[PDB]
C-alpha cells in the first residue's frame, strides 16, 4: 500500500482483513469562563453641643 | 452474582440485586440486568472425551 | 446589581434519572434596601435552569 499520510510504500500481512490509509481527525473543545468584582462602602455619624 | 443456581432443563441461574449503595439523590439505576441464565457443561463432559 | 451576592446552590436531583432531564438551581433571594434600590429585582435572575 501507498500511505497518503507520512508519505510512503508499505507491506501488508495475511494476517490483516484490512488495512485502510484513511485519516479522520476529530476535535471538540469547550472553554468557559467566569469573573466577578464587588465594592463597598458604609458610614455613620451622631454628634452633640 | 449469587452464585450460579444448580441446573434445571438444561440451564442454570445467577443474581445480582444492586446490594452496594443503591441509585440515590436521582441518579440513574444501576446499568445492566438482575438475573442470567445460561446453558450446562454437559456437552463438555460427553462430547470432548 | 451585584447578582453574585446570592447565593451559590447545588443544582437540584435530576429531574428525569436516565432520559432527555433537567435540573435547576435559585438564588436563596433574600430581599434588603440594597437589593430594592440597586435594581436587582429587575436584572437578576432568580432560578437556573
Ligand atoms: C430505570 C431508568 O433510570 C431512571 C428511571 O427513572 C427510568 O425508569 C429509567 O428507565
Amino acid at each position: 500500500v501507498f500511505s497518503g499520510d507520512g508519505k510512503d510504500f508499505y507491506r501488508l500481512s495475511g494476517n490483516v482483513l484490512s488495512y485502510t490509509f484513511q485519516v479522520k481527525i476529530n476535535n471538540d473543545f469547550n472553554y468557559e469562563f467566569y469573573n466577578s468584582t464587588w465594592s463597598y462602602v458604609k458610614h455613620t455619624s451622631t454628634e452633640h453641643t | 452474582w449469587s452464585s450460579w443456581s444448580p441446573c434445571v432443563q438444561g440451564k442454570k441461574t445467577r443474581s445480582r440485586e444492586c446490594n452496594n449503595p443503591p441509585p440515590s439523590g436521582g441518579g440513574r439505576s444501576c446499568v445492566g440486568e438482575t438475573t442470567e441464565s445460561t446453558q450446562c457443561e454437559d456437552e463438555e463432559l460427553e462430547h470432548l472425551r | 446589581c451585584f447578582c453574585d451576592h446570592y447565593a451559590w446552590t447545588q443544582w437540584t436531583s435530576c429531574s428525569k434519572t436516565c432520559n432527555s432531564g433537567t435540573q435547576s438551581r435559585h438564588r436563596q433571594i433574600v430581599v434588603d434596601k440594597y437589593y430594592q434600590e440597586n435594581f436587582c429585582e429587575q436584572i437578576c435572575s432568580k432560578q437556573e435552569t
